[PDB]
């Protein structure tokens, strides 16, 4: 499953 | 042994042309399960093992609304590396993602990655303390700052070793028969005759799982590492892998050349010589 | 921003025997951009029952692929893989030798 969260550069 | 699983995502940029392309697939060890075409017409993310196709609806749609969330923050990344390097529109760009879990013999929780990179090229790496971040450029120590700020590395750990290791052991047993196997490489020997007096030997591994292998050429025992030609593991397109190796020698001296050939399938290491 | 050149294998998924059902595989690896172009070329003329997998990545951050068919192989049947990317000038055409 994958990561929940949005990450941003 | 240990096991991994890890997700890839890759964005190109189509300037005018439209939104950008958005690929990402998941593996489990070197098995490939699950895809995501931004061009397909499904726009779900879609199984791609046998042993993935037992998850319900439920777990498909928050599979597709978790990649389309990584597919728009690619898509916000791609402008903002364009402007962190002041770069025109015109030009063509991509941004490669890459994160995942590795567990041990007792599947606990052995370790844990996260890496982006730009154009090809290392962007910013999780460090494997999980704690801190290794950066390349300004623009990466930028991007550094901004996810201390946001104390990032904690909710990557949480995940990495709570939901990412769990759910690779449900993989593992969900596709216990396809993952947790070994395939022995079957190998063989072949010659021919290059010249009058020079003749290749080629040694051939095929049909094994996992993909770590190791194939040398030795003459006398000793290693002819600079003089064999050894092509990348390829895919056979069925689980199993390939590769060979090959040197020239001359004719009437193969019975001093042997090859090497270590795999986990393999008790103890193979070593073949012509005859 | 680095290039890299595409690697190509040619080859079958079993070894080959004369009519007998098998895949002609093309493996595309080390390249960059992603964006390719890959045909299966029999005696010239190309292949149209060709799937590819899914783009992924190797540890350098470089592209790869696998473009495959359903043949027959017989004697006296050619075999190529053609690709044509950025970084070549000209398309590169490789033979399908059994014994690679």
């Amino acid at each position: 499953k994958q990561w929940l969260v949005w990450l941003f550069l | 042994g240990s096991h991994s699983m890890r997700y890839f995502y890759t964005s190109v940029s189509r300037p005018g042309r439209g939104e950008p392309r958005f690929i990402a697939v998941g593996y489990v060890d070197d098995t490939q399960f699950v895809r995501f075409d931004s061009d397909a017409a499904s726009q779900r993310m879609e199984p791609r093992a046998p042993w993935i196709e037992q998850e319900g609806p439920e777990y498909w749609d928050g599979e597709t609304r978790k990649v389309k969330a990584h597919s728009q923050t690619h898509r916000v990344d791609l402008g903002t590396l364009r402007g962190y390097y002041n770069q025109s529109e015109a030009g063509s760009h991509t941004v490669q993602r890459m994160y995942g879990c590795d567990v041990g013999s007792d599947w606990r929780f052995l370790r844990g990655y996260h890496q982006y990179a730009y154009d090809g090229k290392d962007y910013i790496a999780l460090k494997e303390d999980l704690r801190s971040w290794t950066a390349a450029d300004m623009a990466a120590q930028t991007t550094k700052h901004k996810w201390e700020a946001a104390h990032v590395a904690e909710q990557l750990r949480a995940y990495l070793e709570g939901t990412c290791v769990e759910w690779l052991r449900r993989y593992l047993e969900n596709g216990k028969e396809t993952l947790q196997r070994t395939d022995a490489p079957k190998t063989h020997m072949t010659h021919h005759a290059v010249s009058d007096h020079e003749a290749t030997l080629r040694c051939w591994a095929l049909s094994f799982y996992p993909a770590e292998i190791t194939l040398t050429w030795q003459r006398d025992g000793e290693d002819q590492t600079q003089d064999t030609e050894l092509v990348e593991t390829r895919p056979a397109g069925d689980g199993t892998f390939q590769k060979w190796a090959a040197v020239v020698v001359p004719s009437g001296q193969e019975q001093r050349y042997t090859c090497h050939v270590q795999h986990e399938g393999l008790p103890k290491p193979l070593t073949l010589r012509w005859e | 921003m680095i290039q890299r050149t595409p690697k190509i294998q040619v080859y079958s998924r079993h070894p080959a025997e004369n009519g007998k059902s098998n895949f002609l595989n093309c493996y595309v690896s080390g390249f960059h951009p992603s964006d390719i172009e890959v045909d299966l070329l029999k005696n010239g003329e190309r292949i149209e029952k060709v799937e590819h997998s899914d783009l992924s990545f190797s540890k350098d951050w470089s592209f790869y692929l696998l473009y495959y068919t359903e043949f027959t192989p017989t004697e006296k049947d050619e075999y190529a893989c053609r690709v044509n990317h950025v970084t070549l000038s000209q398309p590169k055409i490789v033979k399908w030798d059994r014994d690679m």
